[PDB]
C-alpha cells in the first residue's frame, strides 16, 4: 500500500535546466531567492496558465510515467491474506460481489 | 545622472586593470562608461557595482575594435588589414584571437566571459515569469 | 525627427563615439541620421532615444561599406579589393572583419549587437499578439 | 578579502608557482587577486582557500592575454600577431596554445582545469535544488 | 603537513623517473608535490602512495607547459612559438605531441594515463551512491 | 616484486628484445620495470610472467617518449620537433609513427598490442561479475 | 621447452621465405620464435604447425618496425623519419605502406593476413560457448 501511494505521488516530474547553476554559492541569499522564485512559479502554473523562459540558457521538460495494474495487485494480496487466514472474504473484506443475487447465501452457510 | 564619485572610481579601476588606457583622454572613457551604464543593472550586485560596470565597459570597448585612435582614418571600421610588408625592411601578419561558437556576443572577449561568470554567481542567468492576475 | 536639438545631440554623440567622423561633412551625417531615424521607436526607449538613434545610425552606416565619401567610383560598391602591391616597394592584404552566418543583418557590426542588447533590456525581442475581437 | 596576511600568502603562492611574476609590479598582482577573489567560495574549501585563490587568479590572468603590462597599445587587445620577420635577418611565427571547443571558459588554461578538479574533489560540479515550501 | 620523509621519497622518485629534473631547485619541486597532494587520495592505494603521488605531480608539471624556467619571460604562458629561423644559420619547426579526443584533461599526458590505469586497477573508476535514511 | 632473479630475467628479456637498451644505465631499467610491475598480475599468467613484465615495461617506456635520458631539457616533454635544418648543409623532418584514434592507451605501441593479445589468450579481456549475497 | 628441431625448421623456413633475414644473428631469431610460440595454438593445425608459427613470428617482427638493428640508436622507437636531404647530393621521402580500417592489428601486415586466412580455413574465426552444468 505504501509503495502504491509513492507510485501515485511520483506520477509526474518537471525538471528545470539552467546553464551555470553550479556557480551559485551554497546557502546564500542568491540561492534562497532562486529557489523561492522557482516555488512561486510552481504554484501559479496550470492548464490555463503559461510560463516564459529564456531560449539560450534555460530548458523546461516534463517526464511522466503511467499507473496501471496496481488495484489488481492489491486485490491479489488481499486474496492471499484471505486464503492463509482461513475465513471467507465476505467476513474479512466486508465486500459484496454484486454480480449475483443470492449466491452468497452459500458462502455464509459455508462460514 | 549616475554618481560622479562612482564614475571616477570605475574609470580609475578600468585604468588599473588595463594599464594601456592611461594614455587615453578622460572624456572618451567617460562617454564609454556612461554608455555602458545603460546595460548594467544596479540592485542585482549592489556590493560590487564598480567592478562589474568597469568589466562591462571594458568588454564594450574591445568588442570588435570599436575604440580606435583619435586620428585613425575612416574605412578601417569596416575592413581589417590582414598583413603588410615593406620591400626589404620588415613584414608582419595578423589574425583573430579566438573564434566564437554560440553567437551570444558575450563569450567573445575575456572581459565579457568574466562578466557572465560574475552575473551567474551573484544572481544567475535564469528568467522565469508568469502572468499577473 | 520633430525638432533640431535632438539632431544636434545625435550627431554629437556619433562624433563622440567615433572621433573619425569629426572630419566628415556635416550634411552627410545629417542625411544618414535622419534616414536611420525611420527604424527606431521613440516610445520604446523614451529616455535614451538619442543613444539609440546614434547606435542605429552608426550600425546602418557600416554594414558593408556605404559611407565611402566622394571620388570612389562605382565598382567599389559591388566588389572588394583583397590585395594590392606596388612593384617591389610594398604590398598589402585586406580581409573581412566579421562573419555573420546567422543572417539577422543586425549581428554584422558591434553597433548592431549593442543596439539589440539595449532593445532587449528596454522592451524585448519578442512579438506576441492575438487577433482583435 | 577580509584581512592582509591572506593576500600576502596568495601573492606569494602565485609567485612560487610561476617565477616570472617576481618582476611584475606588486600593485597589479594585488588588484588581480582581489578582483579574482569575487568568484571563489571560502566556505567550500575552508582549508586550501589560498591555493584556490591563487589558481583562480592565475587562470583569470591568462585567458586570452590580459596581463600585458604597460606600453602595449590598444590593438593588441583585439587581434593577435602570427608572424614577424625583419628583412633577411630572422623570422618568427606564433600560434595558439590550447583549443577550447567545449566552451566552458574554464577548460582554456591548465590552471582552470586544476581549479575545476580541485572543486570537484572538494565539493562537486553539481547543483541539485528544490523549491522552498 | 604531510610527512617529510614521504615528501623526500616522492621527490627523489620523481627525480629518478625523469632524470632531467635533477637541475631544478628543490623548493619548486616541493611546492609542486604539496599542490599535487591535494588531489591524491590516501586510503585508496596506501601501499603504493609514493609512486602514484609522484606520477600525479609529474602529470601536473607537464600538463600544458605549466612548469617553465626561473627566467622565462612572460607572455609565453598564453602564446606558443610554432617556428623560428635565423637568416642563413638554422631553422626549426615544432608541434604538439598528441591530440586529445575525450576532454578529460587526464588522457592528455602519458603520466596521467598511467595514473588512470593504476587507479582503475587498484580501486576503480566507478561511483555508486544512495541517500542516507 | 618478491625477489631478485625475476628482476634479472625481466631486464635480460627486455635487452634481448631491444638491443638498444644494452647501453642504457641499469638503474633506470630497474626503476622502470619495478614501477611497471604494479599493473601486471602474477596469478593470471603464472607461466610467462617475466615475458608479460618485459612487454608491459617496454610498452610503458614508449608511450609518447618517457625514457629520454639525461640532458634533454624540460620542453621536450610537452612539445615535439617536426623539422630541423642547418643553413644550406642538410635538413630533416620527423613525424608520428602510430595513430591511436581508438583511445585505449594500450593500442599505441606494438608492445601494448602484443600484451593485449597475450592477455586475451591467457585469461581474456572481459569482466563479468555479480553482487555478493 | 618447445622441440629444438621444430624451432630449427621454423627459423630456416623464416629465412627461406624472407631472404633478407640471413644476415641476422640466430639468437635474436630464436628469441622472436620463442615469443611467438606463446600465441600459436598447437592442436588446431598440427599438420602445418611450422609454416604458421613462422608466419606469425614474421608478422610480429614487422608489425611496426619492432625489430631494429643491433646498433640502432634509441628515440627512433617512438619517432619516425619522414624525409631527409643533404645539400646538393641526394634527397628522399618515405611513407607508410598501407592504412588499416578495422583496428584488429592483424590485418596490418601481409603475413598477418596470410595467418588469418590460414586460421579461417583450417579451423575458423568463430567462438561459441555455453555454461557448464
Amino acid at each position: 500500500e505504501s509503495l502504491a501511494t509513492q507510485i501515485l505521488r511520483r506520477k509526474q516530474q518537471a525538471v528545470w535546466k539552467v546553464k551555470g547553476l553550479a556557480e551559485m554559492c551554497d546557502d546564500d541569499d542568491a540561492q534562497y531567492a532562486a529557489r523561492l522564485r522557482l516555488a512561486q512559479v510552481d504554484d501559479n502554473s496550470g492548464v490555463g496558465r503559461a510560463i516564459g523562459i529564456d531560449a539560450e540558457t534555460e530548458e523546461y521538460d516534463v517526464l511522466n510515467s503511467d499507473i496501471s495494474g496496481v488495484p489488481e495487485f492489491l486485490s491479489s494480496k488481499m486474496d492471499r491474506i484471505v486464503s492463509l487466514s482461513g475465513i471467507h472474504e465476505i467476513i474479512i473484506k466486508n465486500k459484496n460481489v454484486g454480480g449475483v443475487s443470492a449466491s452468497q447465501n452459500t458462502a455464509l452457510e459455508t462460514f | 545622472i549616475m554618481n560622479q564619485e562612482t564614475l571616477i572610481a570605475a574609470v580609475e579601476q578600468m585604468r588599473k586593470l588595463v594599464p594601456a588606457l592611461r594614455k587615453v583622454p578622460d572624456e572618451t572613457l567617460y562617454a564609454w562608461v556612461e554608455m555602458a551604464e545603460l546595460f548594467v543593472c544596479q540592485k542585482t550586485f549592489k556590493d560590487a557595482y564598480v567592478k562589474a560596470i568597469a568589466l562591462y565597459a571594458l568588454h564594450l570597448a574591445f568588442l570588435d575594435g570599436a575604440l580606435k585612435g583619435e586620428d585613425e582614418d575612416l574605412e578601417s571600421y569596416s575592413r581589417r588589414v590582414t598583413s603588410f610588408s615593406l620591400s626589404g625592411e620588415f613584414s608582419q601578419t595578423f589574425g583573430e584571437v579566438t573564434k566564437n561558437q554560440s553567437g551570444n556576443m558575450m563569450l567573445s572577449t575575456p572581459w565579457g566571459k568574466m562578466f557572465e561568470q560574475l552575473k551567474a554567481r551573484r544572481r544567475g542567468r535564469f528568467a522565469l515569469m508568469t502572468g499577473l492576475r
